[PDB]
């Protein structure tokens, strides 16, 4: 029966749980605001350069 | 400038693998896809550093014509070991 | 050109054209002074009046002049040591 | 860093075999014919592969008939295949 | 080559983080004149030492915009600040309904 | 920059694991019970293959040509791992420049693995089977990257992020129903060991499983989607989990439902049969956009 | 830390010495994979996301491996050591000796070089590229449009329709 | 686009500084006029700069495609 | 018929998925000529500027105002 | 080789169009590949050991060759930045650039394909394409005939002639004496490139038509010396006269047409204040000369090539303008002396 099989995609449902969330979280103690910006094109870019700019030594994304 | 030195002298390399030979056959159509990708590069940082917008397809269309030389010129290697045993430098009749 | 394109044209090769998108050429303020000099015919085949105006063309792409420029003062740099220099960066 | 992800993996990759390695103590050439074919494909899909990315500033006219174009010989090469290909 | 003085221009550049003034297009409607003068200026001339005077005028008008947002409707525009950076570059996908609360108090 | 460790460690307990539901899922279809014996179900028996396999288990090599046979395993399972990089999931790790290109890219240097382990035994009876096995690898890898720009074409760049939010109301398989059949069987070429078949051994298990829940990921971003939630990221990694399994269990279907096609009839299929119908959708995919307003 | 592109031109004519020296297509072979795969890093630092991209999808998981089926097609001759080889190790040294000897001239910035060009330091000046453009950025960004050059979309289609026929009609 | 240019002022106004300290005695350069011939135009300049001092700013700067944030 | 109706169903029979590599491809270049609803697409690509726009000097000229919303140029508004 | 033979003909002919209507670099390299996937399958054709052999050599000489032309091409990118195919501009372009070109016209140090390549053919159809291929890089020097060095280009020309006119004497097989006949041909090509633009075309029109009709009169089986000397008795004995006057109009000789190109390589090199130089190519034209007059003595003399086997029947080749062009092989002393002007 099914209560054999289901052990076996539970395990899974654990496994490869850990990518998704683990990639996710990590935004909070490396981030202020849970997010991390996308390059693409240096439209962006210049962007991301300038608030580290605007008061912020060290970090490259923070608010204000 | 600075990155082009190296890259022309990787060329020379790969120029004069082609013009030594020794037993082997092989060799000369190896070398054919590194001289291809030695200019690869060369053509490519030329157009990337000093924009041109227009110009930066024509190293793509490089790319397409570097293969059709190693691989119309590739399909005759096969043919020398129909005729012969093994491919070699060594096994010529023409004089 | 050996034969000659008439009516119908598939160019696009020389430098300062009608690009891609609306982004220009890196060199394109210089690129605009060897079009504009050499635009007659006694002028590239005379080759002495387009002289100073392809010499800043020539500075554009390859910077060798401005490559032996900050290498002085990259070396002069490197010079004092154990001496009086220059800090504010 | 995409060069501190991608060395990461590889090196992880050699301590694998490492392992086994370490701890224990006690002819035919129509073949030839379906490689070729697969490079002169390829190069079509090089040409092919701008197309989503491409298509954005340029003018659809000018480009639609030149965009089926290759498609189009890509066929006709694949029809050439089919007078004779061999036993392959 | 003829450097511009040490001065130079604009007190106190750009208000704050970036995204912030992203975030607001209302920026090209409310004050054009200052910079579609320097825009054209700049075409013209290429070199910017000589239409860095009406550069001058840009900073100034964007201290101008900004602090008209923080005297009257705050609120609504703090709360439109956060929902912009929290997302990635969605700009304006999943915070329409925040955009509500905005411009409706800037109406009056 | 501890993430690329969370998408090593946990992958390769995913292809561990993997042992497990391929012969009990595959054992309910033969009506045969699987792992039962080694743990409550079964659960300590993938960690009980790499004791065996590891450790223990000696090598006796046929000639080892100096760097080769043991240089084969660390691309096969090093260019398997790579391809996690680039996955866009809800967060993805170091987001390349252009996105389905690097996918494409990885599994393409991926047929050097079975190259290097034909050229890593000296006999010549080993060899024609490889190359046979490279054929069924190199023939498939020509029209993978057709019916990737078709879907490409209809929506969003090569960016693996912009593919999700296109996805906002509807799946991709209603517009793409005949590309949507090709990659249940373009994918399985890549050693499933479903249409066709051909210590460092052990390793290669830990690679070849690896790019089949690599498809099936892959597969379930250019066809699945149902929701993206930014504000959200809880609702996302369970619904992503469960649409990627359901396509991990037709992988298994097809290896024990339906026989070998054969090497000559597998170029019968394809080329001769799948490469004029891909090209005939690839080349209404390039009228779409032009007929209705479908630019990125 | 201070250079990224010329750390890796350096390995880009390491792989490329097996191509001078002969040390069979089997590990001269090998040699396009170290140099193909280290020299995307050449050209995808100074920009270009599609073209960097190219070199390993046909250069390197179409040209090569192509390459790969004629070593087993014509001169196998099971894989040997390439050092006990006479000639093989001595046009090897020679090669890298060429290249490392210029390495050594690199400190103190100025280096000795056979063609009438300088090359100095250039860490900062080696990219040479300033912000410019923001939206739709890069000449690499819109690399390849079928529009304007119409002429050579005809020529390359045309050039590989020769190949498929031609290399059927050979064997 | 006005931040841009605002930066590249001050970016050559401390390499003015650093010039005039470095070259007083030995060395003949004045630095006057710029580098180029024409000296009319005047190109971007500060893109092979950028100012020599400080590489944890200049490695940043230059490489975009590296890493990318 | 003896090439309409003779060679259509044979083609159904023998080889079916012939049919619709010709049909499929066939209709894909028809299909953008003869429909009217291709010239709308080709509007909305050239609308969508990729750079800043330029501003020109204003000496005698009609339909160009100010940056603010009025009745000047072209500005599409093609379905909602 | 039914229908589809023609196509790729067709692509051999289309090819040089790219090549002459061009203004890119990586345009003409395009139109040199399109003859170089071309040729190889006519070289090949019935599929023959001598075929293979040939094949591969014509194929490793002449795709690295245009692989030092890209060098150049680039070099363009470098230095002088534009793309256009007017003038070299930089002199260590010009240096892998003449060089590329050499390999193909030059052959002063780049000889050593030609007589394996042009006896490794199967076929006389393969011998005309080989005289027409030559058209091709002719273009490119057409274009950019300044600025390059011509110290280098010059030494091309002379040492052609002396290996050309040396390189035929210890032969007997009769497409190696038209494979040095092209070498000995192409140092006067090498020659009015840099004194004059003109007439360096005209001694293409001159050398392509007189080869393509020398190849057309040994569609009757021939491949050595005594084999075509196996034709004034035993085959057509008319038919020899032919022969005989394209092969006096080869060499040197006034009251032919073949005179007429060696008119204007002297005169406008003479025009240079050079004396010393065209003194030297007039002497070593003697050398050519002797190719021809053995070559004449298969038509003129007895030489008993007899044999058991007669042929009765009438003969009908290809011939598909070896009737009009033979006629101006022959005499266009008096019919083109103004004619200098009219192709260039």
């Amino acid at each position: 029966m099914w209560f054999e099989v289901l052990p076996g995609i539970a395990v899974m449902g654990v496994c490869l749980f850990i990518p998704g969330m683990a990639t996710a979280r990590i935004h909070r103690f490396s981030n202020g605001g849970k997010e991390k910006r996308v390059a693409h094109y240096p439209y962006q870019w210049y962007l991301m350069e300038r608030d580290r700019r605007v008061s912020g030594v060290n970090r490259s994304y923070v608010s204000k | 400038s600075m990155v082009y030195m190296n890259i022309m002298m990787a060329f020379t390399v790969s120029l004069v693998g082609l013009l030594m030979y020794r037993s082997h056959l092989m060799s000369s159509l190896l070398c054919l896809e590194g001289m291809m990708l030695s200019l690869f590069v060369m053509a490519a940082l030329t157009i990337l550093n000093s924009h041109f917008t227009l110009a930066s397809m024509m190293p793509i269309i490089l790319l397409v014509f570097a293969a059709c030389e190693a691989a119309l010129g590739l399909s005759l290697l096969v043919m020398v070991s129909n005729t012969y045993g093994t491919d070699y430098v060594q096994n010529l009749n023409l004089l | 050109q050996k034969r000659l394109g008439v009516d119908l044209d598939r160019w696009m090769t020389i430098q300062s054209a009608e690009q891609p998108h609306k982004i220009p050429s890196r060199c394109h303020a210089f690129e605009k002074e060897w079009i504009e000099c050499a635009h007659g015919i006694g002028s590239i085949r005379a080759e002495k009046e387009c002289k100073i105006e392809f010499e800043d063309f020539r500075e554009c792409l390859l910077r060798q002049k401005t490559m032996k420029r900050l290498h002085a003062i990259r070396r002069q740099r490197e010079k004092l040591i154990k001496e009086g220099k220059y800090t504010p960066p | 860093n995409l060069m501190l992800a991608l060395l990461t993996n590889f090196t992880l990759a050699t301590l694998l075999v490492i392992i086994a390695f370490w701890l224990p103590q006690l002819f035919s050439m129509k073949f030839f014919l379906v490689a070729i074919t697969f490079l002169l494909f390829d190069l079509e899909i090089a040409l092919l592969l701008p197309l989503p990315w491409a298509s954005q500033t340029a003018n659809l006219n000018t480009m639609l008939t030149m965009a089926l174009f290759l498609i189009i010989l890509l066929a006709v090469s694949l029809a050439y295949e089919w007078t004779q290909k061999g036993l392959e | 080559e003829l450097p511009s003085l040490e001065d130079l221009k604009v007190q106190e550049v750009k208000v704050s983080s970036s995204v912030l003034k992203a975030a607001a297009h209302h920026y090209g409607a409310q004050c054009d004149k200052p910079n579609k003068e320097f825009m054209l200026c700049r075409w013209e001339e290429k070199d910017p030492r000589r239409c860095l005077e009406e550069g001058k005028l840009v900073n100034q008008c964007a201290l101008e915009f900004f602090r008209q947002i923080k005297r009257h409707c705050a609120e609504p525009f703090t709360e439109y600040w956060t929902c912009i950076d929290y997302s990635g570059l969605q700009l304006f996908r999943r915070c329409r309904k925040q955009q509500a609360q905005f411009d409706e108090c800037v109406l009056d | 920059m501890i993430n690329i460790l969370m998408l090593i460690i946990p992958i390769l307990l995913a292809v561990a694991f993997l042992t497990l539901v391929e012969r009990k899922v595959l054992g309910y279809m033969q009506l045969r019970k699987g792992p039962n014996v080694v743990g409550p179900y079964g659960l300590l028996q993938p960690i009980a293959d790499a004791i065996k396999l590891f450790i223990k288990e000696p090598l006796r090599p046929a000639t080892s040509s100096a760097s080769m046979f043991i240089l084969a395993p660390i691309m096969a399972l090093g260019l398997a791992l790579t391809m996690w990089i680039p996955l866009p999931m809800p967060y993805p790790l170091i987001n390349m420049n252009l996105g389905v290109l690097f996918m494409l890219a990885m599994s393409s240097l991926a047929v050097y693995s079975i190259l290097w382990s034909g050229w890593a035994s000296n006999s010549k009876y080993a060899l024609i089977g490889a190359l046979r096995a490279v054929a069924q690898t190199i023939s498939y890898e020509v029209t993978l990257a057709i019916i990737l720009l078709s879907v490409l074409l209809m929506s969003g760049s090569f960016t693996l992020s912009t593919l999700i939010t296109t996805q906002e109301q509807m799946w991709l398989i209603l517009p793409a129903w005949p590309l949507a059949m090709m990659w249940f069987i373009s994918t399985l070429a890549e050693t499933n060991r479903a249409p066709f078949d051909l210590g460092p051994f052990a390793l290669f298990f830990m690679a070849e499983y690896a790019n089949i829940i690599m498809m099936n990921i892959f597969t379930a971003i250019l066809f699945l989607g149902t929701s993206h939630n930014p504000h959200m990221p809880e609702l996302y990694t369970i619904n992503f989990t469960i649409k990627s399994l359901l396509l991990t269990m037709s992988f298994l279907w097809i290896r024990a439902s339906y026989p070998r096609f054969r090497y000559d009839q597998l170029m019968h299929l394809l080329w001769k049969n799948f490469l004029p119908l891909t090209l005939a959708l690839c080349m209404w995919h390039v009228s779409l956009p032009i007929l209705t307003s479908g630019i990125p | 830390m201070l250079y990224i592109v010329f750390i890796l031109s350096v390995i880009f004519v390491m792989g490329f010495v097996g191509f001078s020296s002969k040390p069979s297509p089997i590990y001269g072979g090998l040699g396009l994979i170290v140099s193909g795969g280290v020299g995307c890093g050449i050209v995808l630092n100074f920009g270009g996301s599609f073209l960097g991209l190219m070199v390993f999808l046909i250069y390197l998981g179409g040209m090569m491996v192509v390459f790969g089926y004629t070593t087993a097609m014509a001169t196998e001759q099971y894989p040997e050591i390439w050092l006990s080889n006479k000639a093989v190790l001595g046009a090897f040294v020679t090669g890298l000796l060429m290249e490392f000897f210029m390495v050594y001239y690199v400190l103190k910035d100025k280096e000795v070089e056979v063609v009438f060009e300088f090359n100095g330091l250039g860490d900062w000046v080696i990219y040479d590229t300033g912000d410019s453009g923001f939206f739709s950025e890069e000449a690499m960004g819109i690399a390849a449009l079928y529009s304007y050059g119409t002429w050579l979309v005809i020529v390359t289609g045309w050039s590989l329709l020769i190949g498929v026929v031609v290399i059927m009609e050979i064997t | 686009l006005q931040a841009e240019k605002d930066r590249r002022v001050l970016q050559m106004l401390r390499e003015n500084l650093e010039e005039e300290a470095t070259v007083m005695k030995d060395x003949x350069x004045x630095x006057x006029x710029x580098x180029x011939x024409x000296x009319x135009x005047x190109x971007x300049x500060x893109x092979x700069x950028x100012x020599x001092x400080x590489x944890x700013x200049x490695x940043x700067x230059x490489x975009x495609x590296x890493x990318x944030x | 018929a003896e090439r309409v109706a003779a060679f259509l169903k044979n083609v159904w029979a023998k080889e079916p998925v012939l049919v619709a590599s010709f049909a499929i491809a066939g209709l894909a270049v028809i299909l953008p000529t003869l429909s009217p609803y291709t010239k709308y697409s080709l509007m909305i690509n050239x609308x969508x500027x990729x750079x800043x726009x330029x501003x020109x000097x204003x000496x005698x000229x009609x339909x160009x105002x100010x940056x603010x919303x009025x009745x000047x140029x072209x500005x599409x508004x093609x379905x909602x | 080789n039914p229908i589809i033979f023609i196509i790729i003909l067709l692509t051999i002919m289309l090819g040089t169009i790219i090549v002459m209507i061009s203004s890119h670099w990586l345009l003409v390299w395009i139109g040199f590949e399109m003859n170089m996937l071309a040729i190889i399958p006519i070289m090949m054709k019935n599929h023959n050991p001598r075929a293979t052999e040939a094949s591969t050599k014509y194929f490793l000489t002449q795709s690295t060759a245009s692989m030092l032309l890209m060098m150049a091409v680039i070099i363009n990118l470098m230095f002088s930045g534009q793309w256009t195919v007017m003038k070299l501009f930089n002199p260590m372009a010009s240096m892998l650039m003449t060089m590329a070109l050499a390999m193909k016209l030059g052959m002063a140090p780049f000889h050593f394909w030609v007589p394996e390549v042009t006896q490794g053919i199967p076929l006389s159809s393969g011998l005309i394409l080989l005289t027409w291929q030559k058209l091709a890089p002719m273009s490119v020097l057409y274009q950019i005939f300044p600025s390059i060095n011509l110290n280098l280009i010059l030494t091309l020309s002379v040492l052609s002639i002396l290996i050309g006119g040396w390189g035929g004497l210890n032969q007997t097989q009769l497409r190696k004496i038209m494979a040095y006949s092209s070498i000995a041909h192409m140092g006067w090509m090498t020659a009015v490139l840099p004194y004059n633009p003109t007439m360096t075309l005209l001694n293409l029109i001159i050398y392509i038509i007189m080869t393509s009709t020398m190849f057309t009169m040994f569609m009757a089986n021939s491949t050595t010396t005594t084999l075509s000397l196996s034709h004034t008795w035993n085959k057509t004995p008319i038919m020899t006269v032919l022969i005989l006057a394209t092969l006096l109009s080869m060499g040197g000789l006034p009251p032919l047409s073949g005179f007429m190109p060696k008119w204007m390589i002297i005169q406008e090199m003479t025009k240079n204040n050079s004396i010393i130089l065209p003194t030297f190519m007039a002497i070593t034209a003697l050398l050519n000369l002797y190719f021809y007059m053995r070559l004449t003595y298969s038509t003129t003399l007895t030489m008993f090539p007899s044999t058991n086997n007669m042929k009765m029947k009438w003969q009908f080749p290809l011939m598909k303008k070896m009737t009009f062009l033979p006629t101006m092989v022959v005499l266009s002393t008096m019919m083109l002396p103004l004619t200098p002007m009219l192709s260039v």
